[PDB]
RNA sequence: UAGUAUCUGUUCUUAUCAGUUUAAUAUCUGAUUCCUCGAGGA
RNA sequence: UGAAGCUUUCAUACU
């Protein structure tokens, strides 16, 4: 799977550095007689191509290396300290709204199994 | 509890066969040693040597 | 008698299948199963609150179908509560008065604060009546829509 | 176990010489074993064939499996929801993927084997994420036309 | 009448060698203070 | 899973 995954990553690569959605270097390729089974989202493997491709788009962002340098996640620990409690904050929340979201399940279920089914009115 | 004193001596038991082609594993009464050759243990220990 | 131990052979004669007996009659096998090999061989082979407090006033309620191609709205006034109205398909076998002629489904939607409203389907399928995949509950105009 | 093929969906027509004279144009089938039941004293609709080879009985596993023999759903294979009555052609996968259309899967599901077999014991267990695929699973897929088998599902454990 | 067969009952230290005999067993013939609750077992 | 032998005061059947 290694070669697969090397030209889902040549795809990724060649297709960031277009200036369209449609005027890419692989929308041109797909008329050239190569075939590329990845192109179309109804694959599996296109979900991952995504993905690939919006990791290739944010590694061209201006703070990601290109013309600037990250001095708080490169040079300062406490920084990196606070965006892990930070994150550790939001999947607390996370799990609190989907325990939240699981009671309310459970509430709705305990509703609906103890309501009247007999009681039909035809307006 | 104990075997009848029949089935100890009637049985061909008190009397032990050991087989160093099966870990030295003793046997009892003559019956028991006929089939032990053809059980699983004793093939087991055969394909040792091959 | 009746335990599967005791059987009559194609000689005709008894035969004890639990203990490999042979008895000539009734009584012999009888004083074979008091003896001890008959009891040694048996010994051997022995080894709620939610539903009463929702409070029914039964008020109008408003539905409005459309037939639609690729869906009925309810409006329903404010509960006040997170439970949802929930839809259900039930069949017509099961009523009050139970009337003749009852083979169709109807799907109804309930609440706690209003009344069911149900619609007969004759057709079999061709929809799909689950809670989670295609309804929809916006408490901010407190409008229910199924299709 | 190999070159053995376990077969699955056995009716009273169905017997020890006719999976052998069934399977003979699949492979050289060398014997047939069918266990018969202690109340009853007949087949549990589950048997066993010993080919020669595991090649014979690969091909058999693929050419008789989720056939209609005797009106029955015979397979050929290696050897809080219940689910009763389902078809030994379906796998762990395929029973996901039946039950990924009512509703979302927590985990994979596991169906029961026989302790002899071990192929298929004829029950299932699955379990939902929530209470609301249960339900549509105890509405819809209580009763619907699988595999040539009218499948049944339950509720495992309800407190009143 | 007196022969056989089938049920019931009994069926001989989980202590060691030698001899007769046996297909092999089996059978027969000889040798090898302490614990427990006044009593029992080894 | 299995090995039911030997004996008599039994008792019961067939020659
Ligand atoms: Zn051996
Ligand atoms: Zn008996």
């Amino acid at each position: 799977s290694a070669f697969d995954l090397d030209v889902v990553k040549l795809t990724a690569q060649f297709v960031a550095r277009n200036g369209r959605q449609f005027l890419t270097q692989l929308m041109q390729k797909e008329q050239r007689n190569y075939q590329f089974d990845f192109l179309r989202p109804q694959h599996s493997l296109f979900n991952y191509f995504t993905k690939l491709v919006e990791q290739y788009t944010k590694i061209l962002i201006p703070p990601k290396g290109l013309f600037s340098k990250l001095k708080k996640e490169a040079e300062n620990p406490r920084e990196v300290l606070d965006q892990v409690c930070y994150r550790v904050e939001w999947a607390k929340f996370q799990e609190r709204e989907r325990k939240k979201e699981e009671e309310e399940k459970e509430k709705e279920r305990v509703a609906y199994a103890q309501i009247d089914w007999h009681d039909f009115v035809v307006v | 509890k104990p075997i009848p004193y029949w089935l100890y001596k009637l049985h061909g038991l008190n009397i032990n066969y050991n087989c160093e082609i099966c870990g030295n594993y003793t046997y009892r009464g003559p019956k028991a040693f006929q089939r032990h050759f053809a059980e699983w243990r004793h093939a087991h220990g055969m394909r040792c040597l091959g | 008698n009746k335990d599967p131990y005791f059987m009559k052979n194609h000689l005709g004669s008894y035969e004890c299948k639990l203990c490999l007996t042979l008895h000539n009659n009734e009584g012999s096998y009888l004083a074979h199963t008091q003896g001890k090999k008959h009891q040694t061989n048996l010994a051997r082979r022995a080894a709620v609150e939610v539903k009463k407090f929702v409070k029914i006033g039964r008020p109008g309620y408003k539905v409005t179908k459309q037939r639609d191609s690729e869906l009925f709205q309810i409006d329903y006034p404010e509960i006040a509560e997170g439970i949802m109205p929930r839809h259900r398909f039930m069949s017509a076998y099961e009523q009050r008065i139970e009337p003749p002629d009852r083979r169709w489904q109807y799907l109804l939607m309930a609440a706690e604060p209003y009344e069911t409203i149900a619609f007969k389907v004759p057709s079999r399928e061709i929809d799909k009546a689950e809670g989670k995949f295609w309804t929809h509950w916006n408490r901010e105009t407190k409008q229910f829509f199924l299709q | 176990q190999d070159a053995t093929v376990y077969v699955g969906g056995l009716d009273e027509k169905v017997s020890e010489p006719l999976l052998w004279e069934l399977f003979l144009q699949a492979g050289p089938v060398v014997n047939t074993h069918m266990p018969k039941d202690r109340v009853t004293g007949q087949h549990q609709g589950y048997g066993f064939v010993e080919f020669l080879s595991e090649e014979d009985a690969d091909y058999a596993i693929k050419i008789m499996n989720m056939i209609k023999l005797y009106g029955k759903p015979i397979r050929v294979n290696k050897a809080n929801i219940f689910i009763g009555n389902l078809d030994p052609e379906i796998d762990e996968k395929l029973l996901y993927d039946t039950f990924s259309a009512f509703g979302v899967i927590l985990q994979t599901p596991k169906i029961m084997r026989d302790p002899d077999t071990g192929n298929s014991k004829g029950y299932a267990f699955i379990n939902f994420a929530s209470f609301d695929a249960s339900d549509a699973a105890i509405e819809a897929m209580n009763g619907q036309y699988l595999c040539n088998r009218p499948i049944t599902v339950s509720y495992a454990f309800k407190k009143d």
